[PDB]
């Protein structure tokens, strides 16, 4: 029913993971390079009907409002993967601030520890895949 | 800093580019 803005404010930060040169809007293109580098190929015609089934007003690129209209209305275990690059089924810090990196984001050692503190429910430190299902459920 | 935000943002992102 109800949209927080603690949930706005995640579907603002995956927006603008996509939106790379941060001009308020994503692209074919951003998606493409996106995708690619999580390890994804998506043809051209893909990308392009993907933009096209969230652009509502039809200039060809993907606004917040469009995004938030999309996530509002939507494989955890295949974004786990990502995450656990060793695939020990454990999300360690190293992993997490090297996923951050790749992502191009700037964060502290406080910072990714943060993000680790916020997802660990039994405290070894590490983030498994039931932690990480509840996170996003 | 918001450790949560930061963390499902990127989770969030990764599910969309893996479909
Ligand atoms: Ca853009
Ligand atoms: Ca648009
Ligand atoms: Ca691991
Ligand atoms: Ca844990």
């Amino acid at each position: 029913d109800q949209l927080t803005e603690e949930q706005i404010a995640e579907f603002k930060e995956a927006f603008s993971l996509f939106d790379k040169d941060g001009d308020g809007t994503i692209t074919t293109k951003e998606l493409g390079t996106v995708m690619r580098s999580l390890g994804q190929n998506p043809t051209e015609a893909e990308l392009q009907d993907m933009i096209n089934e969230v652009d509502a007003d039809g200039n060809g690129t993907i606004d917040f409002p469009e995004f938030l209209t999309m996530m509002a209305r939507k494989e955890i275990r295949e974004a786990f993967r990502v995450f656990d690059k060793d695939g020990n089924g454990y999300i360690s810090a190293a992993e997490l601030r090297h996923f951050m990196t790749n992502l191009g984001e700037k964060l502290t050692d406080e910072e990714v520890d943060e993000m680790i503190r916020e997802a660990d429910i039994d405290g070894d430190g590490q983030v498994n895949y039931e932690e990480f299902v509840q996170m996003m459920t | 800093f918001n450790a949560r935000r930061k963390l499902k943002g990127a989770i969030l992102t990764t599910m969309l580019a893996t479909r």
